[PDB]
RNA sequence: AUAUUGGCGAGAGACCGAUAGCGAACAAGUACAGUGAUGGAAAGAUGAAAAGAACUUUGAAAAGAGAGUGAAAAAGUACGUGAAAUUGUUGAAAGGGAAGGGCAUUUGAUCAGACA
RNA sequence: GUCGAAUUUGGGUAUAGGGGCGAAAGACUAAUCGAACCAUCUAGUAGCUGGUUCCUGCCGAAGUUUCCCUCAGGAUAGCAG
RNA sequence: CGUGGAGGUCAGUGACGAAGCCUAGACCGUAAGGUCGGGUCGAACGGCCUCUAGUGCAGAUCUUGGUGGUAGUAGCAAAUAUUCAAAUGAGAACUUUGAAGACUGAAGUGGGGAAAGGUUCCACGUCAACAGCAGUUGGACGUGGGUUAGUCGAUCCUAAGA
């Protein structure tokens, strides 16, 4: 029912639909046969991997 | 087969002195084996592991990953490489926690004590 | 999570939730039966009135030896209360499902209590020194509440070959 | 500090469940008392009145 | 072990207490204090025919 | 050559498996009681990894609702599984001073086989 | 009731269990006194009460005889295999 | 017929889900019981031939643990007695200040000590549990501060006695 898309006392488990899950694509199988901290991190390693005279000879 | 009379195959005891092993046992505990290039340039097969040598991870859901030992926790039985973590939303990282068994040495850090060890288990350095 | 009972279309839906509350189970019972099955503004004026001592709360289960009154002829009842702390803490759980659903987007005009539960908490066990050097127990009776509320939405027949010869046989003489 | 002292507040739920002063709380009762368990009452002395 | 259900000092309470005469254990101030003692039927006490 | 329920060091079992096994699998001869001699418990199990629920919102707060971690929160430090007694809610049914049981069938609900 | 003494009371000290102490009540000796409390011998002694855990099939009794003087406790005969 | 453990075997079952538990579903046994479906669960378990035993519960005023009805009931009625405004606080019959009314009545509900207790004294923070209503308050919880001797005592002397 949920695939195809009051109070009630009947609910599915995300364990058991898990489950429901793999199980269907062992069959399907069957049938067939027959992080932003992560980014910032990784850019900051990217980013990081005459002249001038003033004043004279004399104390001011 | 066991032969010595010396030697025990009780499960309760080899338990017991595997969690109740001291600092310097678990080091030998803690034994990595190396890569097939280290392997073929020395001629040993496993070494304990320490801080400064680098490893590749060839078990688990990090496997293929590579990185330096951050730190050997041998109080958890476990190592910690810098580069293999857990982040989070806020910025919080996690070192994840891995064992030498399913790692392999890929960069020995050498001194003289750990030259004198691979040339006393038989190896041939340089 | 794990309510006694969930709505289908958990999106016109909002759940709240009490655990360990340190107030008696029995006057807690019989103030969620009070409520049950009101629309929500309803509901909440209503215990603002109880808590005014304008109108009660009927007492159904748990009410051998009550004091009668004529607040209870609403509800066609002799035995009714005025449970201020039970009250208090279902407004609380009301005003707080209320939210839930301001932030979900419901309509808060549509929204009617469909699901109230309580149940018994872990009792609280002091005790009391009692003559002959003994000693009794002396405990608290919490409840776990739980509440949902939900916006308000607006043959082959196999014959035999005589019952069918009868059908045929009755539309030919028929129009 | 937060963290030990969300692990503190977790830990005492069962002391405070049972009631306790506190952590140094640690009155026993007994199973059974032979003093009111102890009785057959002839004609004459009784242990309480 | 020989004196496994045997190391308690207990005694029965006697006919007529309103409870069972199975011996139980003395003293007090403690959760022990009352309970039944040395029978094959009791939490703790010795089993029947204890092995050899 | 013989003895050995103490001490020290070992190896084992058709033994027990947390009401069992030593009183004690755990800061157990502890906590607690008694003037004292002495008496003497209860108490094991999140997860592979604390990653032990950041952040928004309601609330004085505990907490709740979204969200998130995780294979799983039908694992949330009340934590593996999670029985019965007893309880709440929902649906169905019965009820003129007990209920329960046996034989037989009606009614309502529900269901398997056999379909060449 | 008694209330200036055979008075009331604190502290120290002495007397210890088949013992003490007693203006004598088998009173009191740490809520324990026709025998204090604690541990052990010790799982002490049973003429007696209570209880004693799965199924089916087949067979299936016994108060009636003589005795240890008679009660008590035992023997024997009969009945079922 | 059923249970724990043991030797042999089914190259037995199992992460495409072991054991356990729940079940308005199905079947076989006269029965003890056995078998299958669904749900939950998350790592071990069974058939057969034999061995072995701490092997089957409704009762024992049985043992230990847990839970009902009684029942929101009995009751929280000794010690003459409380009221107003403000402040604090989410919240005040119960906290603080002020305003009132009372009481202990010097053989005190005052001021100190002995035995005993051991920090309860005082300050700051502070309400999960406790104070049989309440609580912002506390002899509670958390962190600290505080006990100054030639002259006050012990210490010395001896008493009954040891
Ligand atoms: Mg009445
Ligand atoms: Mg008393
Ligand atoms: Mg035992
Ligand atoms: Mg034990
Ligand atoms: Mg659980
Ligand atoms: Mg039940
Ligand atoms: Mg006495
Ligand atoms: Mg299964
Ligand atoms: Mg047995
Ligand atoms: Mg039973
Ligand atoms: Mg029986
Ligand atoms: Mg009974
Ligand atoms: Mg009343
Ligand atoms: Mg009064
Ligand atoms: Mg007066
Ligand atoms: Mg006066
Ligand atoms: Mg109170
Ligand atoms: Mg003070
Ligand atoms: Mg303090």
């Amino acid at each position: 029912q949920n695939k195809k898309n009051s109070i009630t006392t009947r609910t599915l488990s995300k364990k058991r639909a898990k489950k429901i899950e793999r199980n269907l694509k062992y069959a399907t199988q069957r049938k067939l046969l027959v992080s932003s901290l992560t980014l910032v991190k990784e850019a900051l390693w990217s980013v990081i991997d005459q002249g001038t005279t003033l004043g004279g000879p004399f104390f001011p | 087969a066991k032969q010595s009379l010396d030697v025990s195959s009780d499960r309760r005891k080899a338990r017991k002195a595997y969690f109740t092993a001291p600092s310097s046992q678990r080091r030998v505990l803690l034994s990595a084996p190396l890569s097939k290039e280290l392997r073929a340039q020395y001629g040993i097969k496993a070494l304990p592991i320490r801080r400064d040598d680098e490893v590749l991870v060839v078990r688990g859901s990090k496997k293929g990953q590579e990185g330096k030992i951050s730190s050997v926790y041998r109080l958890k039985f476990a190592v910690q490489v810098d580069k293999v973590t857990k982040e989070k939303v806020n910025g919080a990282s996690v070192p994840i926690n891995l064992h030498p068994s399913k790692l392999v040495i890929t960069k020995l850090h050498l001194d003289k004590d750990r030259k004198a060890l691979i040339q006393r288990k038989g190896g041939k350095l340089e | 999570a794990r309510y006694g009972a969930t709505s289908t279309n958990p999106a016109k839906s909002a759940s709240a939730r009490g655990s360990y509350l340190r107030v008696s189970f029995k006057n807690t019972r019989e103030t969620a039966q009070a409520i049950n099955g009101w629309e929500l503004t309803k509901a909440q004026k209503y215990l603002e009135q109880v808590l005014d001592h304008q109108r009660a709360i009927p007492f159904r289960r748990f009410n051998s030896s009550i004091g009668r009154t004529a607040q209870g002829k609403e509800f066609g009842v002799t035995k009714a209360r005025w449970p201020a702390k039970s009250v208090k803490f279902v407004q609380g759980l009301l005003q707080n499902a209320a939210a839930n659903a301001e932030a979900k987007g419901l309509d808060a005009t549509k929204l009617y209590v469909s699901h109230i539960q309580v149940n018994q908490a872990p009792k609280q066990r002091r005790r009391t020194y009692r003559a002959h050097g003994r000693i009794n127990k002396y405990e608290s009776s919490p409840s776990h509440i739980e509440l949902v509320v939900t916006e308000k939405e607006e043959k082959v027949v196999r014959l035999t070959s005589r019952q069918r010869g009868r059908i045929a046989a009755q539309k030919r003489i028929a129009a | 500090r937060s963290k030990a002292d969300r692990m503190a507040k977790m830990e005492r739920r069962e002391r405070n469940r049972h009631a306790k002063q506190g952590e140094s709380d640690r009155h026993n009762a007994v199973s059974l008392s032979k003093h009111l368990f102890s009785g057959k009452r002839g004609v004459g002395k009784t242990d309480f009145r | 072990s020989e004196k496994a259900g045997h190391q308690t000092s207990a005694e029965s309470w006697g006919t007529g207490r309103a409870v069972a005469r199975i011996p139980r254990v003395g003293g007090g101030g403690t959760g022990r204090s009352g309970q039944g003692a040395f029978g094959n039927m009791c939490r703790g006490g010795r089993m029947f025919a204890p092995t050899k």
